[PDB]
Formats: structure tokens, C-alpha cells, sequence
């Protein structure tokens, strides 16, 4: 079992960029939350 | 004996250099598999 | 120059032995 | 003479006036730049913001048009920005012993007298920054006012002023009312005293004054007291190497995590630009466990100050900690590399400081900002092609309504920073020698905390340093030298602000004129002037050029 | 003028006297006073709270009984220490946190007495762990609103830290109070004495776990795990099909046997060593 594990550690690859939601999105989120508050 | 001793570390080093650095680019992908876990 | 070939590569041994202790912390860390 | 050769060579005016004869015949600054941040008019920041600003830009340079152009917009906001406002004079009045007085007799605090305490307080403060490393009629004019004066409304300007020009001088009384200013148990003589308390004491090592700083930030219930003072023990042991360990290891050991981070900065002065194993395990070893974020910012903005000997390795670690899970951590990781590598351009830096602006938080929006504007001062295009990439970028962030104030302060900073002195002056913690400049050592570490206070980051005049080779036959007398140089001629590529409402390599250039430490290889030497150098020229600064 | 950093400091008790008072009677809005230690124009200690019985039935921050803070002000004068009454708060039970136009009236009342008296919100049910939601507030003038005036005057890189919600944005907020940043006063005698008194086992793993049923349950645990391993043999059998993200959608209704079992191979094998090992020890300790 630990062999198959010591041996699973090859095809962790290509985990670039982790997106958390947005920007732009987020912005407008900002913008509509913001008239939301305003009403 | 400057040839057969002192360039005779160079040759060593290098292989101690080759595999650490493979072992820290599995562990430091390793690491961020599971960063990328925590933020999301 | 051959002299610095050595001490110079040897300087990133130390410079390289800290990194795998490093996350090493790191990855209890992020468990905890 | 021989006689007058210690006056000469130890008082070094010949370098003060003389940089400051560079920086009145060299100036290269706009009005424009701050009339598109004049468009902010808010009770924010943004006062400050622009007036630090005009004098990050301005710095030694004595332009009062900037700031004479109003007085109802500069001394609009209050209670503050007026106690910046004439902190802000001494960087523009910078090196120059009689325009100090004279300019400032609105600002004696007994001739006007008004209900702005601050506006006739901070001045000493200016003294200082105008005489800091001149201890004359500035240490007893700034005593004995010190003696007998209200309370820390003006011994702020007084006290970090004498501190600042008596910085690493063991006069020891100064320490004795640095000693009563220190006992004075009041949160607001804290700033006052805390620092310069350390400053004074630069590298003395002296374990009674050790005894007495810790052992009086240990039962204070006010904590601006117990934060002077966490870079004042910090400030009084630098580059020992093993010397501190025990005082470094008895202030990680604490509780307290005001002075496990005062440990690190501690170990981050015991160790400068040293690439150390020990400092290097438990200092990052830190950065993984402790559980106060303050302790950890400092604990990853420790690496450029042990690592700025060679950039090119924090490179390599820190955007491994970029990713960090806290905006903290990610923050100054981002100020790890912007107090490392800001002497280059690196290439890997800028890359490295591109998506960090993209983060959803707003201090590291701030500090990839900050990072991004000193990584490339006198760099024109051609060093790395990011620098009017990113000059739309703060324009970008400056214009807009819809940003977070403390986001785009790091771009109204940026721009003082970015184009300061008139790409004149420059950063540089590192000699020609191997040694370093430790009052810009000082200088960038105090200029980290801006967090608590923020024109305490306007102590950035020690840090401000020319690249200029001057030409010299006698003591005093200009030469005439007409030399050239060899390159390309697209290094040597300007500002050159746009203004909306057959290539010469032969750069003549006198006596006050600038060059780009790359740039100091690049030239040609006066073969067939009258001057000829006895000197290889390697370095710029003051040179001998012998009348052959 | 205010810096905006003025870096509350607490407690350790007093939060517990907020979430317990606050729980207990958690529909209405219950409130009580906070007896604290008051120091500078910048920070300010809140060391102690209790808390005042009701008016009657409805939500309501109400009133004070000034007979009640008065012998009970006095109450702990005789027997312990004197100290000064710093703020007060409520509880919104499910809301958030921000200022009623009840709240504001009732802090209003406050802060005419000591300019530095204290509205704090505690919410004790939208907390799990490291949550408690005690966005404490206190007024801003509505007069230099009609200025204009852009209050508060920052000098400091500790205000705009925390992020705000866009509850307290829908309510006053911004408009006629602000927010104040906290951290919590520790020692470290509290910390061990919670510690190590919180949940010690006090002889559970010197016992065997009935005996009869320890290798019962083992049992009863294996026979629905032998079909569970016929599901086994039977989800390996969709591989080399369609796209297995289709395998991920698909998979909605019915149970894997992949978790599934290997949540049952920890529980027979952290089941099987303990009671195996704590079977052992007593054999050499007994005689
Ligand atoms: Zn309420």
C-alpha cells in the first residue's frame, strides 16, 4: 500500500492558476451590492 | 594534482544537486495541490 | 576561474537545504 | 591643505553642496503628473498622499512651486497634513544649512502662534531631515527646546528630529533626554522617544540600554510605547552575526507578539545582506508557525535585508510564498521582493509582481504597487519593457472612482517614488566597495512602517542617492570635461512626458551629469581634453580629473 | 480627533458572559453593561460585563434601571475593585451586526454621559468556531454628515483592515457610526487551565469495549461490507466509457462503493488496533 503510494507521486502536474472567483466579476459585484445598499 | 583532485568535486556535488532538486519539485507541487484546496 | 566552480555550488547546497525542511512545516501546516 | 585636509575629507560638503549643485542644474520633473492627481479633492488620504508625494519627487531640490502654487487645497485637511505639511519642506530643502531658518520663520512657533500646534511643531522634524547625519547647532537648537517645550506636538518634530540627526552617535545625552522623554509613560511620547531612543544608539550593543528598553516595555499598557521601542532595540544591535542570539531567542521566546516581531527585526538588523544558516532556518522557520500576522509580515519582509547581497535567490523561494492562504504572508512577500531586488530591473521580479495586483485584497494591490515602483526608478524602456506598461497602470488605478483609497495610495506613492528627484536620486543599499549604506538600510526599514504611522515612512531622504560621476581638478574649481560614450544610445532614454492639451552615441556630458550604474561601463574617457582622469574611472560620484 | 485604530482590547471572560447571556435568551434582543477599564484617547479595556434582566415581553434594547447598576455597581465595589463602566450592547439573534434606529437612540443616550462609551453587537448564532461577529460600533456625527465632512481622519494603516458586510452596509454603517477593530487579551494561566481541563479521558482506554461485541460489531461490519465489494465489482466496470466527468454527474443518486468502503477499512482498523493493543498492556501491568 505505502509503495503504491510513494509511487502515486508522478502524474501531479500542471496545477497552474487557482482562480478564486474573479476580478471583473467582482467589481461589479462591488457595483450591484453597492445600489443594492443604496436602495 | 589540481586536476585529478579538485575538479574531482564538481562531479559529485552535482549529482547530490540533481535528485535533491527533483525531490523538491515533487514536494513543492505537492504543497500546492493542497494550497490550492485551502483558498478554494 | 575554477575556484569559485566549488564553493559557489556548494553555497546552494546550503541555500538548498533549508527549502525541503520548509515545506516540510508547510505541509503540516496546511493540514492543521 | 593638509591642515584643512580633515575638514575636506570629514566633513564631506564638497559631496553635500555639490550633489545639491547636481540636483539645482539637474531637475526633470512635471506639473501635468500632479495636475491628473490634483482631481482626487476629498477629504482622504489623497492630501497626503500628494503632498508626500511632490516631496518624494522634489527631494533636496528646494522647488517651492509645487506647494506655492495653493494654500487652500495643501492646508485644506488637518490635524496631520499640516504636521506632513512642514515635515514635507526638510526633504526639498535637503543638504543645505541656510535655507532652513529663513524659510520656516512663518513656522517658528512663537512668531505666528496659530490653533495649529502641528503647523509650528513638525519642524524639527524638517531639521532633522535637512541635517540628519550633521550634528551642529541642530543637536543644542534642537535641546534646549527640547528642555522646555509643550507636549508631543512638538517633541515628535523635536525628538525624531535630534534622534535623526545625532542617528548612531552615542552622545549619551541626548540618550539622558531621550531617557525622560522615555519614562514619560504616555502613549503618545512613544513614537517620540521609541525610535530615536534606538537611533542614537545605532550598533552600540550597550546591554544597560538594552536593560533599560526592554525591561520598560515589558509593564506599559499602551502599546505605541511598546512599538518605537520594537524597532528601537532592533535598531541598537546591527550585523554582529552571533551577537544578539540570546536577545533574539529572549524575544521569540516571549508571549508577546510585539516582541517576537521586534525579534525579528531584530535578527533582520544582526544580519544584513548576511546569507546566514541560522538566521535562515528559525527566521523562515517562524514564518510557518507563529499565529500573529504582524510577526509573520515582518518574518517574510526579514529575507531582502538578510538577501539583498544577491537577488537572485529570493526570487526563487519567495514566489513559492506568494501563494500564501493570507493576504499577510502575500503582502509581504510582494515587500520581500520589493526590498530586494530594487536596485535591478529583474526581469523575474516584474514577473513575479504582475499578477499580484490581481488579488481581492487591497493592502497587497497596495504593496504590488509599491514593490512594482521600486523595482524600475531611472529605468527608461529599455531595461525592461513593463515600465510604460505600467505608468498606464497607475494612471489606470489613480483615474478611477470605483477603487479602494488604500489600493491606488500605493499609486499616488508610486509616482514620488517613480519619478523622484527628477531621475536624479536613487535607491542603493550597497556600495561600489561591497559595503553597505546602512542610513538607507535604516531608512527602507523604517520606510516599511507606514502601517502605524504614516509619515514615518518619509524617512526616505537617507535612502535617496545620486548616480552621477563629478569631474575635479583643485578643491574647488569645475573642469570642462566633453567625454562620450560607446553603446547604445537608446540607454540612455528619458521621461519624456506626452503632453496632449542617424543615431548619436556621442553623449557630452559636464561635470554634473547623471549616468546609469550600467551605464558606467559603457563610456568613453577624455582622451584628448585638457583634463585627463589619473583615476580609472569605475565609479561615479566625485573623482579627481588632473589639468594635463 | 479619532485615528481610526483604536485597537480594542478585551478579555477572556467577557465574551463568554456575551455568548451565554446572549444565548440563553436568544429570540429577544437582551443587552446588559460592560464594566471595563477605561485608558487613552487611542485604545480602550473592557474587562468585565454583566449583563440586566429584562423589561417585559418584547424585543427591545429598552431601558436602564439605574437602582439595579447603582447597588449592583456598588455590589462588587465592597468585595472587589472599582472600576469604570466603558460601553454597553445587545444581541442581534440572526441578523448580523449594525445599529437599530432603537439601537441608536439607546447609544445615544450613552455616549451624552462618557464620550467614550461603546455599542457592541454580539450575534452568538452565526458563529461556528472561529467566528464570534462582535463588530462593536459607535457613533458618527449626522451634523458633520450635513458638512459634508469627511470624518475620522486616518493616520493609521489599522483601520481598513476587515472588510465590511453589506448588511451593516444596507443599515447606518458608514452614514452614522463606524466600525472598530478588536483582538483578545491572553495570558498564558488561562490558556493552559482550559487546556488541559477541557476533554481528558480519565481511564476509558485502560477498559476492553465489550468484549462480546467487540468482534460481533467486527462482524457486522464485514457481512454488508462483503456487497459493498460487490459494488466494488461492479463500478470498475463503467471505466473505458463515457468521459468521467459524465461518471461524476452520473453518480448523484446511487452510493459509490469506493468511499464508502474505504470509510469501513479505517473504522474495523482504528476499532480492531485499539481494543488489540489495550487488550495487551493490562496483561504485563496486572500481574
Ligand atoms: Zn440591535
Amino acid at each position: 500500500h505505502n509503495m503504491s503510494v510513494k509511487a502515486m507521486r508522478f502524474p501531479p502536474k500542471s496545477y497552474n492558476k487557482d482562480l478564486e472567483s474573479a476580478e471583473e466579476r467582482r467589481e461589479r459585484e462591488q457595483q450591484d451590492l453597492e445600489f443594492a445598499k443604496e436602495m | 594534482g589540481l586536476r585529478q583532485y579538485y575538479l574531482s568535486k564538481i562531479e559529485e556535488l552535482q549529482l547530490i544537486v540533481n535528485d535533491k532538486s527533483q525531490n523538491l519539485r515533487r514536494l513543492q507541487a505537492q504543497r500546492n495541490e493542497l494550497n490550492a484546496k485551502v483558498r478554494l | 576561474d575554477l575556484y569559485s566552480r566549488y564553493k559557489k555550488l556548494q553555497q546552494e547546497l546550503e541555500f538548498l537545504e533549508v527549502q525541503e525542511e520548509y515545506i516540510k512545516d508547510e505541509q503540516k501546516n496546511l493540514k492543521k | 591643505d593638509q591642515t584643512l585636509k580633515m575638514i575636506k575629507i570629514l566633513s564631506g560638503e564638497m559631496a553635500i553642496e555639490l550633489h545639491l549643485q547636481f540636483l539645482i542644474r539637474n531637475n526633470n520633473t512635471d506639473l501635468m503628473i500632479l495636475k491628473n492627481t490634483k482631481d482626487a479633492v476629498r477629504n482622504s488620504v489623497c492630501h497626503t498622499a500628494t503632498v508626500i508625494a511632490n516631496s518624494f519627487m522634489h527631494c533636496g531640490t528646494t522647488s517651492d512651486q509645487f506647494l506655492r502654487d495653493n494654500l487652500e487645497w495643501l492646508a485644506r485637511a488637518t490635524n496631520w497634513a499640516k504636521f506632513t505639511a512642514t515635515a514635507s519642506l526638510g526633504v526639498i530643502h535637503k543638504g543645505h544649512e541656510k535655507e532652513a531658518l529663513q524659510l520656516m520663520a512663518t513656522y517658528l512657533p512663537k512668531d505666528t502662534s496659530p490653533g495649529s500646534a502641528y503647523q509650528e511643531g513638525g519642524g524639527l522634524y524638517a531639521l532633522g531631515l535637512i541635517h540628519a547625519n550633521h550634528g551642529g547647532d541642530i543637536i543644542d537648537y534642537l535641546l534646549n527646546q527640547l528642555k522646555n517645550a509643550s507636549n508631543d506636538i512638538v517633541r515628535h518634530g523635536g525628538s525624531l528630529g535630534l534622534g535623526l540627526a545625532a542617528m548612531g552617535t552615542a552622545r549619551q545625552d541626548v540618550y539622558d533626554l531621550l531617557k525622560t522623554n522615555l519614562y514619560q509613560d504616555d502613549a503618545v511620547t512613544g513614537e517620540a522617544a521609541g525610535l530615536a531612543l534606538g537611533l542614537v544608539m545605532l550598533g552600540s550593543k550597550n546591554a544597560q540600554a538594552i536593560e533599560d528598553m526592554v525591561g520598560y516595555a515589558q509593564e506599559t499598557q499602551h502599546e505605541k510605547i511598546l512599538r518605537g521601542l520594537a524597532v528601537g532595540i532592533a535598531l541598537v544591535m546591527y550585523g554582529r552575526m552571533e551577537e544578539a542570539d540570546a536577545l533574539i531567542e529572549s524575544l521569540c521566546r516571549d508571549k508577546d507578539p510585539i516582541l517576537r516581531r521586534s525579534g525579528m527585526y531584530t535578527v533582520a538588523m544582526a544580519y544584513c545582506g548576511s546569507g546566514n544558516n541560522k538566521a535562515i532556518r528559525r527566521l523562515l522557520h517562524v514564518a510557518v508557525s507563529d499565529v500573529n500576522d504582524d510577526v509573520r509580515r515582518a518574518a517574510v519582509e526579514s529575507l531582502g535585508f538578510i538577501l539583498f547581497r544577491t537577488p537572485e535567490q529570493c526570487p526563487s523561494v519567495v514566489s513559492l510564498l506568494s501563494e500564501s492562504y493570507n493576504p499577510h504572508v502575500r503582502y509581504g512577500a510582494a515587500m520581500a521582493l520589493g526590498i530586494c531586488c530594487a536596485g535591478t530591473g529583474n526581469k523575474e521580479a516584474i514577473n513575479l509582481l504582475e499578477p499580484m495586483t490581481n488579488d481581492p485584497v487591497n493592502y497587497v494591490r497596495q504593496g504590488a504597487l509599491i514593490a512594482s515602483a521600486l523595482i524600475m526608478i531611472q529605468q527608461t524602456e529599455i531595461t525592461c519593457p513593463k515600465v510604460n506598461q505600467f505608468r498606464q497602470l497607475y494612471s489606470k488605478v489613480i483615474n478611477d472612482k470605483h477603487d479602494d483609497v488604500m489600493a491606488k495610495f500605493g499609486a499616488i506613492l508610486a509616482q514620488g517614488i517613480l519619478d523622484a528627484g527628477g531621475h536624479n536620486v536613487t535607491i542603493s543599499l550597497q556600495s561600489r566597495t561591497g559595503h553597505t549604506h546602512m542610513p538607507s538600510v535604516v531608512g527602507v526599514l523604517v520606510f516599511t512602517q507606514f502601517w502605524f504611522w504614516f509619515p514615518l515612512s518619509h524617512f526616505l531622504s537617507l535612502a535617496y542617492t545620486p548616480t552621477c560621476v563629478i569631474g575635479l581638478n583643485k578643491d574647488l574649481k569645475m573642469p570642462k570635461v566633453q567625454y562620450k560614450s560607446n553603446c547604445k544610445p537608446s540607454t540612455f532614454a528619458y521621461p519624456a512626458p506626452l503632453e496632449v492639451p542617424p543615431e548619436p552615441n556621442f553623449q557630452l556630458l559636464d561635470n554634473p551629469a547623471r549616468v546609469m550604474p550600467a551605464q558606467l561601463k559603457v563610456l568613453t574617457m577624455p582622451e584628448t581634453c585638457r583634463y585627463q582622469p589619473f583615476k580609472p574611472l569605475s565609479i561615479g560620484g566625485i573623482i579627481i580629473l588632473k589639468d594635463t | 480627533a479619532v485615528d481610526t485604530a483604536e485597537q480594542v482590547y478585551i478579555s477572556s471572560l467577557a465574551l463568554l458572559k456575551m455568548l451565554k447571556h446572549g444565548r440563553a435568551g436568544v429570540p429577544m434582543e437582551v443587552m446588559g453593561l460592560m464594566l471595563g477599564e477605561f485608558v487613552d484617547d487611542y485604545t480602550v479595556r473592557v474587562i468585565d460585563v454583566f449583563a440586566m434582566p429584562q423589561s417585559g415581553t418584547g424585543v427591545s434594547v429598552e431601558a436602564v434601571d439605574p437602582v439595579f447598576q447603582a447597588k449592583m455597581l456598588d455590589m462588587l465595589k465592597q468585595t472587589g475593585r472599582p472600576e469604570m463602566v466603558v460601553g454597553w450592547y445587545h444581541s442581534h439573534p440572526g441578523f448580523g451586526c449594525w445599529l437599530s434606529g432603537v439601537d441608536i437612540n439607546t447609544q445615544q443616550s450613552f455616549e451624552a454621559l462618557s464620550e467614550r462609551a461603546v455599542a457592541v453587537v454580539v450575534d452568538p448564532i452565526q458563529s461556528v468556531k472561529g467566528k464570534v461577529v462582535i463588530d462593536a460600533f459607535r457613533l458618527i456625527n449626522a451634523n458633520m454628515m450635513v458638512l459634508g465632512h469627511e470624518p475620522r481622519q486616518t493616520t493609521s494603516n489599522l483601520g481598513h483592515l476587515n472588510k465590511p458586510s453589506i448588511q451593516a452596509l444596507i443599515h447606518g454603517l458608514n452614514r452614522h457610526y463606524y466600525s472598530i477593530t478588536i483582538n483578545y487579551r491572553k495570558n498564558e494561566l488561562e490558556q493552559k487551565m482550559l487546556l488541559n481541563l477541557h476533554k481528558k479521558s480519565w481511564m476509558e482506554g485502560l477498559t476492553l469495549q465489550d468484549y462480546s461485541e467487540h468482534c460481533k460489531h467486527n462482524e457486522s461490519v464485514v457481512k454488508e461490507m462483503l456487497e459493498l465489494a460487490k459494488n466494488y465489482n461492479k463500478a470498475v466496470e463503467e471505466e473505458d466509457k463515457m468521459t468521467p466527468e459524465q461518471l461524476a454527474i452520473k453518480n448523484v443518486g446511487k452510493q459509490d462503493p469506493k468511499r464508502h468502503l474505504e470509510e469501513h477499512v479505517d473504522v474495523l482498523m482504528t476499532s480492531n488496533i485499539v481494543q488489540c493493543l489495550a487488550a495487551m498492556l493490562d496483561t504485563v501491568v496486572f500481574k
